[PDB]
């Protein structure tokens, strides 16, 4: 995620609010607003599609076995989508790096609420309300 | 207040008369404006500024 | 007319609030005179009999 | 929601705990303990029924276009129901400005965990755990 | 749970992380680590099996009819298991005063995400993010 103001761009600040601010360790190289899962103990790594893989987001980037500091629910974030969302779509992680809607994905719930509309590629403002591990 | 009125031509000896001052008031509705950021201590410690 | 506090009464002064807030329905405070009290160090504890 | 002592009526103190107090804008006039979503962006209004619509309840009563605070998830809230509810049932917004149990909507899961048991129109208390949007 | 060190038996803290420490009235003589949900107003009893059952987790060891800290969701806490769970697994109360996998279960969604793995009858550290109740 990055923002334009004439030719620069800016990094985003991925947390707008919340304290649900938490450490793990990286399983591989993450970038700032990347949706991640557990992939070991206290190990996370960037989420696949279609639900069961989410803890929260990352809040800046890593390298592999490095602490991540990770946005879980509580946290109003702002991150990219794949997709048009409106305000009220459910997003969950798209496999991508990003965000795509319920409506899309083969899930039929999602892990963060759209605070702010956002055009496919775009930063849209979300509200992280709920977290998927494995269910079999 | 309301505007300056003109004082009103009168007979001698005789009542004057009244269009003394009216009053209306203005509303406000003062709305919150807000700013945050926050910084992490290393930030802090790290940053040339 | 004239003037006169029905007509400015939100205009040229407010209605007054007390600044003393009446009290809602009190229940009866005796335990304090009504009982032995003890000031406990610990949370749980007994007394000798 | 209201309180009756005598001759007087007295507000309903929405918020038991929490810190989960969020700035919305009003898209409609809004009470205080009004279930709300999500209706543009940063924008919310009265949620209808039978969930997918819901955010948190609404903090103090507004106009249209007024500067909102809501209770999220993680606040214990007073709250009226349209029905009978007893302590462990799973509520959501009823449409009618108040909330219904899951058991009683054609919706499968709720938003709030009812702690305190009331009748129809009177006031339980509640936990908001979740938030509902769009999932088409 | 304990932990041995030489001839010394010693308490192991359930609270990891979490401020989310809500207080109610025990309906059972409760024990730290047990998992618990609402049996009346404010009064929580052991959960029984398969979901419907979940608002925290018993902080310190009481008696019935005592009042009783619980950690809800935003938690981290270290709870027992009946079988082993891998990280990002999604556990739910057992019936049995731990808890099992949602894989286990009759139940398809957890109330806590295990972050480091454990063997049956030893203490994962995990993250509650759900409460469950009343659906019909
Ligand atoms: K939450
Ligand atoms: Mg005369
Ligand atoms: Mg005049
Ligand atoms: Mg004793
Ligand atoms: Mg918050």
């Amino acid at each position: 995620a990055t923002e334009t103001q004439g030719e620069h761009t800016f990094p985003v600040e991925v947390l707008i609010s919340g304290e649900e601010l938490r450490g793990y360790t990286a399983g591989e190289a993450l970038s700032a607003g990347e949706p991640v899962y557990l992939s070991g103990d206290y190990e996370v790594s960037a989420s696949s599609a279609d639900g069961g893989e989410f803890l929260g987001v990352n809040l800046y980037d890593v390298a592999s076995g490095e602490p991540v500091a990770l946005a879980g629910d509580d946290c109003e974030v702002r991150v990219e989508v794949s997709e048009q969302v409106t305000a009220n779509d459910e997003i969950l992680p798209d496999g991508l790096g990003t965000f795509e809607t319920v409506a899309t994905s083969a899930a039929s719930a999602g892990v963060a609420i759209v605070q702010e509309g956002a055009a496919s590629g775009e930063v849209c403002e979300a509200y992280i309300f709920a977290v998927q591990g494995t269910t079999a | 207040a309301s505007d300056e009125e003109f004082a009103r031509p009168t007979g001698q000896g005789a009542e004057i008369r009244d269009d003394g001052e009216t009053y209306t008031t203005v509303a406000w509705n003062a709305t919150k404006l807000t700013e945050g950021s926050r910084v992490t201590d290393e930030m802090r410690d790290q940053a040339m500024v | 007319f004239a003037a006169s506090d029905p007509e400015y009464v939100d205009t040229l002064f407010r209605e007054q609030l007390l600044e003393v807030v009446m009290e809602g329905r009190e229940l009866r405070k005796v335990a304090r005179e009504a009982s032995n009290v003890i000031n406990a160090n610990t949370r749980v504890g007994d007394v000798p009999i």
